């Protein structure tokens, strides 16, 4: 088109990239810069049709569960795939115990704030911005 | 010039360019200015695509997008500006229906969520239904528990972090609740509001009062004790406030033959008679009987214009040839002669409503031990603080607050005072209090509390029924503020509330809290002076780092005003109250001190603390590079502290502009419906705007044909009544028509005054129509008025000083060339 | 030293010091609603 | 008379020279300064009509990527119409094996960045002007 | 009577003069400054009459080219009426190896940017009087 209007933010992806940035700054991460990055470059993508920004944000849901996933220090799927059946067949008192110890309530408390934080700036500020030029920054100093 | 750039440049191109710079040249600007506008147009050509279709549309907004750049006149250092607009521009933001309307639906629940809740506990009603003894003791442990709950909330010692996530958590409750309709919710925030403060006041005086210097130490006890007192009146007012009766008239005996008669009292000693007379017209149209009701014109002038009057409308007139205790004893020597079962003090100016006389009377039958019922004031005419500001309609009068929220919190505990006039007095109990007090200045509130001692309750009702003409000068209104607060000053030093025989407590601190607001001059100025004993001396007053200061402090303030925004909602714009202390906090002040123990006058005290305070952030500024890096933050705060008090001040400047006065009558801008008729047959319609006492105004749709010498008779539509009068066009300047209205007998005065002025349906449109209080439409807007009275300062201050704020204001307003716009 | 072993049981406790302190809060609005509503209807009626 | 619009920039081919300076920046290219500006000036240089204009695009598509291939270290073609009678007297597995572990995915990612980078800094930045700018500066070295 | 219509500037032999620079600076050439300037003020007269304009440039194009020709240190008129007999027997193929090798393709290349550079600026700068400029300096400079 002549303007192409399809650069309309990242909107609710906004929230993703934060968390991802707390938790690499919390030490809980192994970040990957490049794609991260490209997966923001993704999310950014015009698309002149809004069914295919539609498709585009119901594809990238399950990629970017898949990539916070990846980047996170949690075992492989290989491990639960493996130990599905064991867990299955433990005792509920041990489960529950590790589900106790799996949840920290700190955590919970920061990003709760976060979100209420980043609503309030999405309502003020425009995010996208931000995201992107903090995604260069750390692509920037990884490369160099 | 032409010769070098065609030396330099083809003709087709130097064409081009001569064209541009003259056209830039056209608009006044200067040959260097215009040739470094060029130079940055070409260089901005040779970066960005201005040909690109995004960039024909920018261009095309650029009024819009860049309302601080003239495209047409370029000026030296417009880079800087483009730079910070666009770096804002991408900073800021710009299927959004779908999201809206999921908002607006979450809004909806969210407000219908206690509606939904009270129908569950209504129709399930069953809250105090159990055995008494039992249900003393649960409300008692009860009580207990949530105080130590409370107790341990307000002293808990915190560090940065844990402090900073109470602060957001008990804010989103504050804004969470605030969006609940209701009177519950306003129990909550006071009680929220009240915990919050007891946490930041404890923590000012267990943590940081520095006792490390006998210089730091008085001046910090000063500060807390000034905030100890905000705190006070903070919490009085409160309880004050806490919840409105919103009493409801009673309808009256269907029968006439039951009902009482009225003496209406209209007193004067100076006033011209043309503000006498709608009074007394809109009077005889009240909606009661007339062998029941007596009107009175009192007149300390001695004047025969009133007695004519009086004789010639209908109603009754008598003098005093001795005057003495002023409007008091003219009152009571009226009420020495009025055999009438009740008497209903109208002021001069204001004026009554037909619906009057019975939407107030109905109680005086029900409750058999009433003596008085206090009706709102609302004022038609700009008030001091709305025509010098240029605020009419769009900022609230200063007792707006008071008449409506406020008075009617007082009708809880028995505590709303005579205000005046406008309002019904029992004749049985008024000649056991002995009439209106005559000892002080504020004789309503004295003769108030008389009634009160006595057991006698009293009312109020929240209709506007009564409209006046506001203070005429900015110099009159801070006098009937001084009156109102010498008065009530002269009633605490003659009779002490606080201290008596029958009254509940509850009416004294009523009483008490109607005069802290006349002794708040002195915190005003402690504060205003503060932030000059860290940048001018060297005295920490909080000894505390700026970051615990920013947060025990901002919860207070953002709470207080949070809380104070939903229970005063349409009635006082935030940060107003403030420029109204302020305004006052020099003259009331030495009145209650002397009882404790532009203008060379009125505004002498501002050019003062502008000077001081300007002073002190120029040392401020000496300071942030002169000081270590830890002590920095320290005056980045106290900066922001003298930047308030600049905005408060400049404020307080502005409010002081006394404009131009000519109209004769006060226009009152309603849209009521009328017609005109010419001597054809055809009607036409004509769109109303605005009326006055003598005059009118229509907007004719398609103004067929009129000119400035023909006659035109005005018909007005009341009801289901069509009333003539003459009527002689006036101004003729396109759809905007000129009526004049003559001099008239008395009938048709009162016909004119029940069409127009007395009609008791505007003001609740009015009221509907008051702007929503909002801080951040306030923030600008108080910006823009400190501005205007810093510059009308800089233009009518002495020269040696005129100098110092021309240089000041043009820095400001350069400064202000570069923030950015959206 | 009572005092002091409370605060150190919630010193790094603002969270739950917040939601008690709302708690509180609401049974306090609850009970001044009660005396109120109830002083009201004595004054009008 | 809109005798400017037969100079219009090589938008469409300003991927083509970020690409290319990226790599050079990377050190995966062989880079002839010369070369690129004579390319540079073929673009810039206008024809009178816009089928003409239309038919240097598809006569320049081959040069271009003849360029892109040349530019990089990849053997003459020759030797690949000489050998491909040996290329396909061996496995084809193991040629799909190879081509698969060849192909940098980094690379690829950082390209689609650019990309997107350039679809959006076409409005702020005019990218013709700086391909040619640091397109000269780069002869100037070369030249001394 | 309006002969200030008629100073259009050089205009074509605006390249001619450039070429002949770019020549000098690569030093493929031996400049003569007072037969060049001749050439240059033999294009300055000015002429209303467009069929005498159409006879001078019919009269400067071999001028132009016998100056081009002079000014180059290729082999005078008598080694190649001497030798013609001989080379002309020999192949066409050699000729233009040779001519390669005398002139590289980097002249060609920066005739071709050069070409460019100067026809974009003769539609910004007024470049006849930079080169008249240039020729003066230059003729100065070869007088002292
Ligand atoms: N001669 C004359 N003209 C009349 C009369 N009534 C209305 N107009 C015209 O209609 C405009 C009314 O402006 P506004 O909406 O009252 O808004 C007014 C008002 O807010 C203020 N203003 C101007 N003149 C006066 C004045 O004499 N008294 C007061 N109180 N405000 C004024 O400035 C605004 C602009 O007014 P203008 O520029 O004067 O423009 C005036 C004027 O041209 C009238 O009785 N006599
Ligand atoms: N609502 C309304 N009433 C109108 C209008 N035109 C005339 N009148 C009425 O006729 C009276 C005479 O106004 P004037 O002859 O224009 O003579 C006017 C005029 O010279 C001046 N004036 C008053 N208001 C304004 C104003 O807003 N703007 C200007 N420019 N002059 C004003 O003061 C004189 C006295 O005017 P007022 O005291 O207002 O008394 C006014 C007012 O009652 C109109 O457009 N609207």
């Amino acid at each position: 088109s002549s303007l192409w209007q399809y650069w309309r933010g990242l909107s609710g992806w906004n929230f993703y990239f934060l968390v991802k940035f707390g938790l690499l700054w919390a030490g809980y991460l192994n970040f990957h810069p490049l794609l991260n990055l490209v997966f923001a470059a993704f999310l950014l993508m015009p698309l002149p049709r809004y069914s295919l920004h539609r498709l585009r944000h119901w594809i990238a849901l399950p990629i970017g569960f898949a990539l916070f996933w990846h980047d996170t220090w949690l075992p492989g799927p290989e491990s639960i795939m493996s130990q599905g059946s064991q867990v299955a067949g433990f005792s509920t008192d041990y489960l529950i115990d590790l589900v106790t110890r799996f949840i920290n309530w700190q955590m919970i408390g920061a990003i709760f704030v976060l979100l209420v934080a980043w609503l309030f700036l999405s309502q003020w500020i425009r995010i996208t911005v931000f995201v992107v030029a903090i995604l260069l920054w750390l692509n920037v100093l990884t490369l160099a | 010039m032409s010769i070098l750039t065609r030396w330099l440049l083809i003709p087709p191109v130097n064409a081009r360019l001569i064209g541009r710079y003259r056209d830039y040249r056209r608009h006044g600007a200067s040959a260097f200015s215009a040739t470094l506008g060029c130079f940055w147009m070409i260089l901005a050509w040779i970066f960005i695509p201005l040909e690109h279709p995004r960039w024909q549309r920018i261009r095309a907004e650029h009024k819009n997008l860049y309302p601080h750049i003239n495209a047409s006149r370029p000026r030296p250092l417009d880079p800087v500006r483009y730079l910070i607009q666009t770096c804002w521009l991408l900073i800021g933001a710009s299927a959004f229906s779908g999201l809206q309307n999921i908002r607006g639906r979450y809004h909806q629940w969210m407000n219908e969520l206690p509606e939904r809740v009270s129908h569950k506990t209504q129709h399930l009603d069953e809250l105090g239904h159990l055995s008494a003894g039992a249900r003393r003791l649960i409300l008692g442990i009860i009580v207990t528990f949530s105080l130590i709950l409370a107790l341990i909330c307000v002293t808990q010692p915190f560090n940065p972090l844990a402090q900073f996530i109470f602060l957001m958590l008990l804010w989103g409750v504050a804004l969470i609740v605030r969006r609940m309709p209701g009177r519950f919710s306003a129990l909550m925030l006071i009680v929220l509001s009240l915990t919050v403060s007891c946490r930041y006041i404890w923590w000012r005086y267990t943590s940081t009062l520095n006792w490390d210097d006998p210089v730091s130490l008085v001046c910090g006890l000063i500060l807390l004790f000034a905030e100890t007192y905000a705190w006070i009146v903070l919490v009085l007012g409160y309880f004050q406030v806490v919840w409105p009766l919103n009493r409801q008239p009673v309808p009256l005996p269907k029968d006439m033959s039951l009902w009482p008669s009225v003496d209406i009292f209209v007193p004067t000693y100076n006033e011209d008679l043309n503000v006498v007379k709608n009074t007394i017209y809109a009077s005889l149209g009240i909606d009661w009987p007339k062998d029941k009701l007596n009107i009175w014109i009192l007149d300390d002038g001695g004047r025969e214009e009133f007695r004519q009057f009086a004789q010639n409308v209908g109603v009754k007139y008598i003098a005093r040839t001795t005057h003495e205790h002023a409007k008091a004893g003219n009152i009571n020597n009226a009420l020495k002669y009025a055999k009438g079962e009740f008497v209903s003090i109208f002021d001069c100016d204001h004026v009554p409503t037909r619906s009057f006389l019975q939407m107030t009377m109905g109680w005086f039958l029900k409750e058999k031990q009433l003596a008085m019922m206090q009706t709102p004031h609302h004022f038609f005419s700009p008030d001091p603080f709305e025509r010098n500001l240029g605020r009419f309609r769009k900022t609230p009068n200063e007792g707006t607050l008071f008449y409506g929220l406020v008075q009617d919190g007082n009708d809880m505990w028995d505590a709303t005072f005579f205000c005046g006039s406008c309002a019904v007095i029992r004749r049985k109990p008024l000649d056991e209090i002995g009439g209106i007090a005559v000892e002080t200045v504020t004789e309503d509130a004295h003769t108030s509390l008389r009634l009160h001692r006595r057991g006698y309750t009293s009312a109020y009702m929240r209709i506007p029924q009564a409209a006046g003409l506001a203070t005429e000068s900015l110099s009159a209104h801070i006098g009937q503020r001084i009156r109102w607060a010498r008065g009530m000053v002269q009633i605490f030093r003659l009779d002490n509330p606080l201290t008596g025989k029958g009254l509940k407590f509850a009416q004294r601190l009523c009483y008490v809290n109607a005069m802290f607001h006349f002794l708040s001059g002195i915190p005003r100025l402690i504060f205003l002076t503060a932030p000059l004993a860290f940048l001018l001396l060297h005295a920490y007053i909080i000894y505390a780092p700026a970051l615990m200061i920013a947060l025990f402090v901002l919860p207070h303030m953002i709470h207080a005003s949070l809380t104070n925004s939903k229970i005063q909602g349409k009635y006082r714009h935030s940060f107003w109250s403030e420029i109204y202390e302020t305004v006052l906090a020099w003259y009331i002040a030495p009145p209650t001190l002397v009882a404790l123990i532009v203008d060379w006058v009125i505004s002498r005290p501002y050019i003062f603390l502008v000077l001081l305070n300007l002073v002190g952030v120029a040392v401020g500024i000496w300071r942030y590079f002169y000081g270590p890096p830890t002590e920095m933050l320290t005056v980045v705060v106290s900066m922001v502290w003298v930047f308030y008090n600049l905005i408060v001040l400049g404020g307080a400047v502005a409010v002081s502009v006394e404009s131009k006065q000519v109209r004769r009558s006060h226009r009152v801008e309603m849209t009521m419906p009328a017609a005109i008729a010419r001597e054809d047959g055809h009607l036409f319609s004509c769109t109303v705007q605005d009326f006055s006492d003598g005059g009118l105004g229509i907007k004719i749709n398609g103004q067929a044909q009129i000119l400035e010498g023909q006659k035109v008779n005005l018909l007005l539509k009341r009801g289901q009544q069509e009333y003539v009068f003459p009527t002689q066009v006036a101004r003729v300047m396109g759809n905007e028509v000129g009526l004049k209205l003559m001099p008239l007998t008395t009938q048709q005065h009162i016909d004119f005054v029940q069409c127009t002025f007395a009609r008791a349906d505007t003001w609740a449109l009015w009221q509907d129509s008051y702007p929503e209080d909002k801080p951040l439409e306030s923030l600008l807007d108080i910006l823009k008025l400190g501005f205007r009275g810093y510059r009308h300062l800089a233009e009518f201050a002495p020269s040696s000083v005129k100098g110092i704020f021309r240089v000041l204001t043009s820095l400001v307003s350069w400064v202000v060339s570069f923030i950015p716009r959206r | 030293p009572w005092f002091e072993r409370l605060w150190y049981a919630l010193a790094n406790h603002p969270i739950l010091l917040a939601v008690l302190a709302a708690i509180s809060v609401i049974l306090l609005a609850w009970v001044l609603w009660r005396l109120l509503r109830i002083i009201s209807r004595r004054r009008l009626n």
